[PDB]
């Protein structure tokens, strides 16, 4: 029967460690730095882009049309790079899932484990709060409190909105399998391509979100 | 015994998907009128209209797969016995 | 006593399409109320109009179906028993 | 006993038409809404407002009877039994 | 005990008639919102928005009409007993 | 004995009538609104208004008036014993 | 035997107000939305404006007013017992 | 026993103070959106806004005040006991 | 027996605070739809639309306060005991 | 005994859930129905209505994750017991 998202694991400094999510975090590492080696040997200036740099170049410039948007790139062009990686890196940890693996199967997303979107999260959390020191050390005072939960919120919100739109996957992909295989494959296809979907727009609010609590942070 | 807990989760995980539905559900209403209401006052506008579009999607989802994630907490994984 | 968890899927799976067929219901016919009022506006735009409409729609079928699979799973596999 | 499986499937399926008819009720009410106004601002439009209006009084009323016939098997066939 | 599901057939027949009347309720109201509109709009087409309001008004009046034979069968011969 | 059929009649009843008043506050509400947005814009047309309003007011009150019925229906006059 | 009926009296009691509360809250919230928006684009059309809204919220209090006759019907008189 | 009686009350209380609150919120909302598109259209109006803005705000908030004094006497002066 | 008591007092803070974040959060949403049009549509109004908007919200967000306030109260220092 | 606090902090908890999916999945998309419209008028005005939004959004999701917080509270850490 169903069961919650356990984990193999092995103790590395006092701590345990899980095994997967680990291992499938590696993997969309490992592609997303063969891509940039791939990229930056095939990268094109004079002639004609190949699909790898008409990609990535893609999506460079649409997070550079945000950040310039929101703020001077002369104030913050760290902001950038930054951002496409939480966009590149967050979408090829969700695509892996859509591979046939299952019979329980390990091969579950990055985003599938909540300690994956809390390093994320929490690592943007203080990256923006150095940005706001490093610009000198709301829009009305007398909002504190939320202003206050703001800064929690948004990495506790960044996080829990990541796991949440992913952990749902991590779980319809084991409930179809008690159908009879001979039917299931039809809402098991359907649900594979919704797949794509919410991972891309989950990467992209990410990444948007990333930029525009920075643009909040770095404030006069 | 176990039984009433069980009736009380399967009671209380059915709630958090009941809300989760009609919020989700009528967010992406109210954030499609006018996403559609957009592309029909200027039918080339729908490239950047995915911009903002996605973004209120990417919020408004949020509250439903949030509460679909402690709803597995809630009804496979009970943390009170 | 297995009745007792019974009926608490039976609640629990009744709340579930309670608030599916709120969130569908509603998000349709507000997606379809922008789709009406577009395709009178400009009655050539109507090709158009389709490609934001089965976007919305399609989002919201997936709060409907993803539902309708919990309802499924409380009331033909109930979790605990 | 099993009476309480009974009111179990009884109350549960009031839940499912519970949800289903304001679903119903406000999705033809939104989606009709932008029919009567369309019309109101050109008569000869009445002709091509159907197109859009019956496809998503469509959509709305399968969210209805959806929930219609869970009812039934609610009532009539008491699954978890 | 079989009272028990009497109370099952008075609160579940209770919400398919409180689900229903916030079905007619609302869904008339959107819908005569539009007519009231219509006519303050453009006082000589009150006779043809009368089609498009009586449409959706019977939908939606559909939708309490039947919950209300339902809720009969819920409580005057209460199927499962 | 008695008891448990009574609790179930006063809450059956509470629901109908619970849904009573949200179908007619919110259906008069969105009704009115549109009957005074018509006098703000036409102080001429009020008579004709008048007319439009009455009548989706009438569809409203009539399931306010059914569910006010069927409350007390169930809570003087309980159908099941 | 009486306590249980004294817990449906509060919980039906508790429902009617709820419903009535949300119905009316709601009710003066969107008829008066007509109210400032009628005021903010005309100020001449105050003295007007007036006799329509006054009957609208009327009609809405009256829900309120009835439910909350009922409240302390159920609450204070218990019908069955 | 007094227990039962007292849940009863409490959950009443809860009903109670949650109708109110809906009432209260989404009335203040939609009043309150009227009133900041008066003041966004007509710079100077926001002085005569806050005539109907505080009407409507003083039926909404009624409507709340009044719930919380009956969950006050539903809680510290349970009227059956 | 206390058992009774505290699940009441559980289901009365989960009723309380259900009913203030659909008020809250619908509330806020409403408000903050004009303040955005308003800013959208005359950006020279923006440092105004704060004064009504902050008296809007703080009218819903009071709704909240007191809600989660009284929430505590039946949770913590349940009154009933 | 405990276990009828345990289901009593599941249904509480629950109802915080639904309340908090409901009130914010809806508030986000009342919200972003102004940006997108918005940014479907004047592209140029994007970069300043994210400064509006994200006040709103940012008082709607912490209603969401304060009901997240009570509703932690009571299932994980049940405060009477
Ligand atoms: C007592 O049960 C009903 C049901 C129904 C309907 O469900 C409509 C309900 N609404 C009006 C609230 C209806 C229906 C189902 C649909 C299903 C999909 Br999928 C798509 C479009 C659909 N459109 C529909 O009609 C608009 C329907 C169903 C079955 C047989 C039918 O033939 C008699 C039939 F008409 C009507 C009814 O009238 C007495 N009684
Ligand atoms: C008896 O249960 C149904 C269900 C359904 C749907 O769920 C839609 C329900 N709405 C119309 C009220 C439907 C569906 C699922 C989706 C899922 C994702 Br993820 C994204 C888009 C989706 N879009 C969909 O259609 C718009 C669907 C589901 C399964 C098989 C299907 O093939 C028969 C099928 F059509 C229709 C139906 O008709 C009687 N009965
Ligand atoms: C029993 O208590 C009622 C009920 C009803 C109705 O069910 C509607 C309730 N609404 C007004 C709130 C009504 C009805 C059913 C419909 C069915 C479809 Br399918 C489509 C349109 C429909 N439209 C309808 O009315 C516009 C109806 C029903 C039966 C016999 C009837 O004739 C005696 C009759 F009128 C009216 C009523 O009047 C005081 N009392
Ligand atoms: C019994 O408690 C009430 C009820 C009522 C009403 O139900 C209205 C309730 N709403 C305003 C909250 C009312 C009514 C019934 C309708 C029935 C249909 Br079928 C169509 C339109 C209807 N419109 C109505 O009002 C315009 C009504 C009822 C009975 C006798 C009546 O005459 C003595 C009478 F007026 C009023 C009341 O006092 C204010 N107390
Ligand atoms: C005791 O608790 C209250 C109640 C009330 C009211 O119920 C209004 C409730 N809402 C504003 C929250 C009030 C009322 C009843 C109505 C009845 C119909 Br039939 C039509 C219009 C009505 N309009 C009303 O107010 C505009 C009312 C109550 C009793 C006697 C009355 O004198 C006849 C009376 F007017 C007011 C209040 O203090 C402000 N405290
Ligand atoms: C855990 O309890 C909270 C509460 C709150 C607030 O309620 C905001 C709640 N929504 C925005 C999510 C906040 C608040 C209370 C208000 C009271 C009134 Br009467 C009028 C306007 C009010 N506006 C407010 O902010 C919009 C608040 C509350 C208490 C003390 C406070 O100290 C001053 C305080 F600021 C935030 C929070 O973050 C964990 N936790
Ligand atoms: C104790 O919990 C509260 C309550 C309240 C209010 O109930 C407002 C509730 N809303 C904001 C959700 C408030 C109130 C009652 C009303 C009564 C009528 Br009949 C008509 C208009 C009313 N309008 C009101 O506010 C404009 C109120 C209450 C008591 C004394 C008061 O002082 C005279 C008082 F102002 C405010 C609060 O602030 C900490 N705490």
């Amino acid at each position: 029967q169903i069961e919650v998202g356990e984990h193999h694991t092995a103790t590395w400094l006092g701590m345990t460690v899980n095994t997967d999510t680990v291992l499938s975090t590696a993997i969309a590492g490992l592609i997303v730095i063969a891509l940039a080696f791939y990229l930056r040997a095939k990268v094109t200036s004079t002639d004609v882009p190949g699909g790898v740099q008409l990609f990535f170049e893609a999506i460079t410039i649409q997070m550079r049309n945000q950040v310039e948007s929101a703020i001077g790139m002369r104030i913050a062009p760290f902001v950038l790079p930054l951002a496409v990686t939480i966009f590149v890196f967050i979408l090829i940890s969700n695509w892996l899932a859509v591979l046939p693996v299952q019979y329980t199967e390990l091969l579950k997303s990055a985003a599938a484990d909540i300690n994956y979107v809390l390093a994320l999260a929490l690592f943007v959390f203080v990256c923006y709060h150095t940005a706001g020191i490093w610009r000198r050390g709301g829009h009305v005072t007398l909002l504190a409190p939320i202003n206050l939960v703001e800064e929690v919120a948004k990495p506790i919100s960044l996080s829990l909105r990541l796991f949440g739109n992913i952990f749902a996957g991590g779980i319809l992909v084991a409930l179809i399998a008690l159908f009879p295989p001979y039917i299931m494959w039809a809402p098991n296809a359907i649900w594979k391509a919704f797949d794509l979907f919410v991972g891309a727009i989950q990467a992209f609010i990410f990444a948007l979100l990333t930029i525009l609590y920075f643009s909040q942070a770095m404030e006069l | 015994m176990d039984p009433t807990i069980a009736a009380g989760a399967l009671i209380g995980g059915g709630l958090i998907m009941a809300g989760g539905a009609i919020g989700a559900g009528i967010g992406d209403g109210v954030a499609g009128n006018a996403l559609i209401s957009g592309v029909a006052r200027q039918p080339e506008a729908q490239g950047r209209l995915f911009t903002p579009f996605f973004i209120t999607v990417g919020l408004v989802e949020a509250a439903y797969f949030i509460n679909l994630a402690f709803m597995a907490l809630f009804v496979f994984a009970t943390p009170v016995k």
